[PDB]
């Protein structure tokens, strides 16, 4: 499965990124979910996308 | 059987903790889905309490199992033919099997090996991963720390 | 994921093991640079940016 994307803050502000030639990014976080049909499970992590 | 707080050992993902029992349902039957989180990958597992023995969950091991794995250690007598690919396949099948005594047998075999000649990179990563999950099991069985269990190993690794 | 759903063994895998984010991050980085629609901001007066 795939559900609930949520963001963090940006890792570095605007002028510092424009100075040090880094991009102006922010991380994604998505709660994945793996379900086994035969025996019954969920496996819920917080996958860094 | 199960209560809140039992550090019950999941087979492959090491030892885990329980939080509660979810009475969620499929087809109207509210099964006892025990919510069982681990500390390794921060993943939470919900498992129905009926087929917990079918999936092979297991309670924590005691002093008799500690003496049994110490008996499996400190006994250096083994034979495997020199075609190391067969040895690699055998211990990988072991590692997918998931038994504490066999895990101890393979980490003592690889300690005997790298103590003697030297290992490959994948061999060293194999020994490190199996040794780390054995350290986690022994620490959560003896209710103590990683460095304590590693010193316990280093004094029982054929010392 | 559909490939390694079968080749992996069951009762051992997890969404941390199943997921490879590198084609997604390569698609994003291949869009923002080296595309037609992603161009430099034409700034020599504030009308030109607008
Ligand atoms: C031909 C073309 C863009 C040309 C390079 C510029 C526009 C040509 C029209 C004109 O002569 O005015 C098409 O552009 C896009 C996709 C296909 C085509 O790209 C193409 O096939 C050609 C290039 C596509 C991407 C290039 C990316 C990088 O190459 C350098 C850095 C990056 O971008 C280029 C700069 C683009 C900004 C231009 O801006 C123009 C003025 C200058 O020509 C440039 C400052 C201004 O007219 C500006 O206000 C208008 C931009 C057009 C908006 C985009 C339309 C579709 C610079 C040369």
């Amino acid at each position: 499965s795939f559900s609930d994307p949520r963001f963090d803050d940006v890792k570095a502000p605007v002028d510092e990124c424009k100075d040090k030639d880094m991009t102006y990014a922010a991380p994604l976080f998505v709660t994945a979910e793996f379900i086994n049909n035969n025996t019954g499970e969920i496996k819920s992590q917080t996958v860094f996308m | 059987i199960f209560k809140v707080g039992d550090t019950v050992v999941y087979p492959h993902h090491g030892a885990a903790l329980v939080e509660a029992i979810e009475t969620r349902t499929i087809k109207g039957e509210q099964k006892e889905y025990l919510v069982l989180k681990v500390a390794q990958g921060d993943l939470t597992v919900r498992v129905p309490a009926e087929n917990a023995e079918y999936v092979g969950v297991r309670d924590v091991v005691g002093q008799e199992g500690l003496d049994k794995v110490f008996q499996v250690l400190r006994a250096p007598h083994t034979e495997e033919p020199t075609n190391w690919s067969r040895r690699y396949k055998a211990n990988l099948e072991k590692l997918a099997s998931g038994d504490v005594n066999k895990v101890a047998e393979v980490v003592r075999d690889l300690w005997r090996r790298d103590q003697e000649r030297g290992l490959s990179a994948g061999e060293k990563r194999m020994l490190a991963k199996a040794r780390q999950i054995l350290v986690g099991e022994l620490a959560l069985a003896e209710s103590t720390d990683d460095a304590k269990a590693e010193t316990i190993l280093d004094e029982v690794l054929a010392a | 994921v559909r490939e390694r759903m079968t080749t992996q063994d069951v009762e051992a895998i997890t969404p941390q093991t199943l997921i490879n984010i590198r084609p997604v991050v390569a698609a994003i980085k291949e869009f923002f640079g080296t595309s037609q629609l992603s161009q430099f901001m034409d700034q020599n007066n504030p009308l030109s940016g607008l």
